[PDB]
């Protein structure tokens, strides 16, 4: 699953349901949680493009409204050979 | 009949409605409270916060 997404916001209550959504929706990789600092976390996820595009969309808006929410979500498609130094 | 006596001055007693205080909200369901809406502890934003 080359593609990637990946789910930030301020705390962790909305970061770990985005993604319980993120595994909960399809066949997702969970590769990494990152603690940004400041309050900030990161939750990395690997796929195809459609089960990736699927999982944050529905991990997205199920967090928005839980706590502080989202912060923001995009996917990256054709991710560069740099990923294995970005993880 | 039998002579009775009035007495008292002031009838009844002056019984309490035990149900009072209120001020505040209930504390977030789940624990008591009738009626309402909200969420059953739904991992919705509300969840603990429902109100």
């Amino acid at each position: 699953g080359i593609a990637l997404g990946m789910i930030e916001t301020r705390g962790l209550v909305p970061a770990i349901e985005a993604a319980d959504a993120m595994t909960k929706a399809a066949e997702v990789r969970l590769i990494g949680r990152e603690f940004v600092g400041g309050g900030y976390v990161t939750v990395l996820v690997r796929g195809e493009t459609g089960a990736v595009n699927a999982a944050v969309r529905a991990g997205a808006d199920a967090c928005e409204r839980v706590g502080d929410g989202l912060v923001a979500a995009h996917i990256i498609a054709r991710p560069h050979r740099e990923v294995e130094p970005a993880l | 009949r039998n002579p009775s006596r009035a007495g008292f001055m002031g009838a009844m007693p002056p019984v309490d409605n035990k149900r009072n205080d209120e001020t505040e909200k209930p504390d977030f369901l789940i624990t008591g409270s009738s009626g309402n809406t909200r969420d059953g502890q739904l991992v919705t934003f509300s969840g603990g916060a429902r109100g």
